[PDB]
């Protein structure tokens, strides 16, 4: 019930807009999370959002550098990273998960967008 | 700080094993403990939810362990299958965000 | 909504006829009717109300007219 | 934590002979019932449904004109005729035109002329109604407890919502530790669906008043056409002007969706897409106790350590909910909590989460309790690692009695003469209160229906000049009170 | 038009908020102010005529907004 | 006054008071309507989501 | 003859690219892009948390 | 500990990108695109022309 967007090739110093279009059950009722897992590396908290509520919350390591909003009319999730780098290259997720502030239970995944921060 | 985990696990078919995440007072022991398997080429799959409460779609021969300040993944009967990396993901009051494990491949001998 | 502020009192008017001034004539006063037959116990109301503060029978029938032309109007 | 986290919370406390209380359930508000020996219980009505709706009238907001016809007499011949004059699916109209040797007629007078337009609509919006036996009230129950309400995909086992229709207005939920709760509910005293239009534009419904809708002034279909094409007002969505006295047109008033937006303001919004779905609107019910009991009170002290894992956090309601974790041994135990000051030698609060247990041992619970309005410690424990939490509550007994009265006369204002339903536990006061209300209500409706809120200040500030400026002291007060109660509605009213 | 019959004073006003309540509310005391702010002519005429008519204050000033309030709501 | 093939001659005052979103006429971008509040509804039922 | 356009009023519109942001209690306001452009239309309002 | 920060105020600002329209007396008001983006603060006036 969660589709992502689909591949990008980017380049260093860009900015890079990952989409995640959600249902509308799990737009209304369920948080949506970002989690990039870098090249061979483990899974990272990029932040998140309660699409209803819209605001988002971020990883203290990505302060400034991530975007997450919500389109309530499309009912889609999106992130956008500033200031692409070689370190910023890996797989992206979107995940849902309910919108308690205690449980982060993720029983939904989409598929990953590979932001390929590279030359092909 | 993070929760650390065990980068490397070694085990047999037909063998239960479990993995070992120790986290600090505001990572593990105060906030759920979630285990998550990620195998190679795919998006990370929910293991046990909440503290060690297996989902439907993971057979009861998974299951999970958590203590005072660390937890633990427990497989019923082991395969090839539980050949990838494992992630430990809990929320840090501290932290301020979902913080995952380091990371564990788990390896199955057979080969 | 616009049609809350129509193009009457403007002093702009001709011999010619106007866009709804046919339709428009009577609709005020037929709206107040139709109000006033489906709320009597208001009129009632606005008649007691009026014959009280009403010193004489000018100022009361003044009063409950006026009571009776505002309440379906701010409505 | 649902229920928590509401501004229209409500706290009904105590029970009659027969354990049963009287509670009216709002879809915006939440009702928590504590009782002596009873678990603390959350109540929302979370669903109300129309079924089955037949339609009563397509009123049509916006229509077109395809086929104009015109006929004219030469003066002193009396009024045409036109064939489609007898069509229903035709506007028509008579009037005037100057004639004479230039025009073509031979007379030199003022000759009747008619045209008449086939009407046709484009769109229209359906005035359904239902049955008031076909409602569907979905109401959860929850046991509130300490206990985790647990995420989706995997169990349901905390939420119990039982459905009540009027044929089977008596249900049961069986909640799993805490027996069973009765609730006696009375679906046919609620919106009076009889006098009730569900109200469907294009892709927006509203729930309006009947007579308002068969007074509105647009084209309308009886509701048992399927062709059409005998619309009743069709004049209204028409203009027949004859600029001086030459030619004689008719053209269509344009799209009457955003006036008709206008007129429904004040008309509560309700869903109509995927069934009928009114998230408005409340219903009474009584609720029967008896065989609802606490769940593990044969349980010992835990005698362990606790860790809050969440620190103290206030609600808006007076309250405050605490999560602590539990590291002992014989994990389904009572936890110990108080509510005391700082010398512990009195209890000065008290929890509402009656008899809070620990299910498990890394199981994280809950607790919310009510502390005092000065300074109050939380006790969580026994003697060895006893947790004392400092806590400051704002608020004063004054303030707080002044917002339950505020509280109480909004209730009113909205759930006229139903508020006495409230919290009753039968009583004699109340049904004679209850009563009177019902009679001043009968009034009141009467001489106020379909009244703005500046014309009840308007009035209200009349009523209490006149009854201040009175003879008679017991006319006086009458009157005082019926303005100044006029006052308060007008500034409560149209929310 | 249908504008003018907004469905206000109905009953059945439940504790959500109804459509387009908000603007509603003031909607109409914001046109009367308009309405007199663009027509001072006629407001000094409405206030002399109360003055007139009415005998004690509270009458003349009763008068005086029923009159400045049907005024514009008057078509 | 222009509106979808009819037209009227209307005050000007009146025409300027009306409450719509509106452009000043030298607009040519045809995007930055004021006044756009007469002309959409904010919904916040029971003050649980907007 | 020379006709000069005086104003353009909206009649009918859509809305489109709807979004919300929200800001817990005692934390301030919700900040949006949207708000930055003036072809969005915003409100502010409160919501239980 | 924790802090969050609840609003942020502006002490030392600059002026750039400073533009201007008018309108011809009678013809309603001047448009200028910069109107619609709200990092650019506005004032309408008038000049005699
Ligand atoms: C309108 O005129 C058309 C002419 O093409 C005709 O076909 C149609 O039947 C007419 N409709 C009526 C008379 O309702
Ligand atoms: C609005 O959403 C569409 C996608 O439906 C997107 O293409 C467009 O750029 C958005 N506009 C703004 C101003 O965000
Ligand atoms: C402001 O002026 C500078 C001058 O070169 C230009 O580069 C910039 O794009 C301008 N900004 C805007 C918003 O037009």
């Amino acid at each position: 019930q969660l589709v992502e967007s689909g591949a990008e090739v980017k380049k260093p110093g860009s900015s890079v807009k990952v989409s995640c279009k959600a249902s509308g059950g799990t737009f209304n009722n369920y948080a949506i999370s970002w989690v990039r897992q870098a090249p061979g590396q483990g899974l990272e908290w990029m932040g998140g959002i309660i699409p209803i509520f819209g605001g988002a919350n971020y990883a203290q390591k990505f302060q400034g550098r991530v975007t997450i909003t919500a389109d309530r009319s499309t009912s889609t999730v999106y992130m956008e990273l500033s200031g692409l780098r070689s370190e910023d290259t890996a797989v992206y997720y979107c995940a849902r998960r309910p919108q308690s502030i205690f449980d982060w239970n993720f029983d939904l995944w989409g598929r990953g967008t590979l932001v390929t921060v590279s030359s092909a | 700080s993070v929760l650390t985990q065990p980068p490397s696990a070694s085990g047999t078919p037909g063998q239960r094993v479990t993995i070992s995440c120790s986290g600090s007072s505001s990572n593990v022991g105060s906030n759920y403990v979630y285990w998550y398997q990620q195998l190679p080429g795919t998006a990370p799959k929910l293991l046990i939810y909440r503290n060690n409460r297996r989902p439907s779609g993971v057979p009861d021969r998974f299951s999970g362990s958590k203590s005072g300040t660390s937890a633990s993944l427990a497989i019923s009967g082991l395969r090839s299958e539980d050949e990838a990396d494992y992630y430990c993901a809990t929320w840090d009051d501290s932290l301020s965000g979902l913080v995952f494990g380091g990371g564990t491949k788990l390896t199955v001998l057979g080969q | 909504s616009v049609a809350l502020v129509p193009h009457v009192g403007m002093g702009l008017e001709t011999r010619t006829e106007t866009w709804m001034s046919s339709e428009g004539a009577w609709k005020h006063a037929q709206r107040i009717e139709t109000w006033v037959l489906r709320h009597p116990g208001f009129t009632i109301m606005a008649a007691i109300l009026a014959y009280t503060i009403g010193t004489t029978y000018f100022q009361r029938v003044l009063i409950f007219i006026l009571l009776t032309a505002v309440a379906p109007s701010m409505t | 934590m649902r229920c928590i986290g509401i501004s229209n919370r409500d706290f009904v406390e105590g029970v009659s002979g027969g354990s049963w209380v009287d509670i009216v359930l709002e879809h915006g508000s939440c009702v928590t019932t504590m009782a002596k020996n009873k678990p603390t219980l959350d109540f929302e009505l979370i669903k109300t449904e129309a079924k089955h709706p037949a339609t009563l009238r397509k009123y049509c907001i916006e229509a077109k004109l395809t086929n104009t016809t015109t006929a004219s007499r030469c003066p002193t011949q009396g009024e045409p005729s036109l064939n489609e004059e007898q069509d229903k699916r035709f506007v028509c109209k008579h009037s005037m035109v100057d004639r004479g040797w230039g025009n073509g007629c031979g007379l030199f007078g003022k000759g009747g002329i008619v045209t008449c337009a086939m009407f046709t609509c484009k769109k229209n919006m359906e005035g359904k109604i239902v049955q008031p036996e076909n409602l569907e009230y979905t109401i959860v129950i929850t046991p509130h407890s300490g206990e985790e309400n647990a995420v989706g995909q995997d169990t349901g086992k905390h939420g119990k919502e039982i459905k009540v229709t009027p044929q089977s207005s008596i249900t049961e939920a069986e909640l799993t530790g805490y027996g069973t709760v009765t609730m006696e509910c009375s679906p046919r005293t609620g919106l009076d669906f009889n006098e009730m239009v569900l109200l469907q534009m294009e892709n927006k419904a509203w729930l309006v008043h009947r007579q308002w809708f068969l007074d509105l002034p647009l084209p309308w279909l009886p509701g048992a056409d399927t062709q059409g094409s005998n619309w009743i007002q069709k004049e209204t969505l028409v203009t027949f002007k004859n600029p001086h006295a030459k030619k004689q047109d008719v053209v269509v008033l344009g799209s009457q969706e955003g006036a008709m937006h206008t007129a429904l303001t004040g008309a509560t919004e309700i869903q109509m897409s995927s069934g009928n779905l009114l998230f408005t609107g409340h219903l009474k019910c009584r609720l029967r106790m008896d065989k609802l009991q606490l769940k593990g009170m044969s349980y010992s002290m835990c005698t362990g350590k606790f860790k809050v894992v969440k620190e103290i956090a206030e609600t808006q309601h007076g309250t405050i909910v605490i999560r602590v974790q539990y590291e002992g041994d014989g994990s389904p135990c009572k936890i110990p909590f108080e509510i005391m000051d700082l010398e512990k030698r009195h209890v000065l609060g008290r929890l509402i989460t009656v008899n809070p247990i620990v299910t498990e041992k890394d199981s994280p619970v809950n607790i919310e309790a009510e502390p005092p309005f000065g300074d109050s410690y939380i006790i969580i424990g026994v003697e060895p690692g006893q947790l004392k939490l400092s806590w400051f509550k704002k608020g004063s007994s004054i303030g707080q009695m002044f917002e339950t009265t505020m509280r109480g006369a909004k209730r009113m204002a909205i759930l006229g003469d139903t508020a006495w339903d409230f919290g009753s536990l039968g009583g004699v006061f109340t049904s004679i209160g209850k009563a009177l209300h019902q009679v001043f209500g009968a009034i009141y409706g009467a001489a106020f229906s379909g009244v703005s809120w500046t014309m009840k200040i308007l009035i209200g500030v009349v009523i209490t000049w006149i009854g201040m400026n009175s003879r008679s002291t017991s006319l006086s007060v009458s009157l005082v009170l019926v303005g100044v109660v006029t006052l308060y509605l007008g500034v409560m009213v149209q929310a």
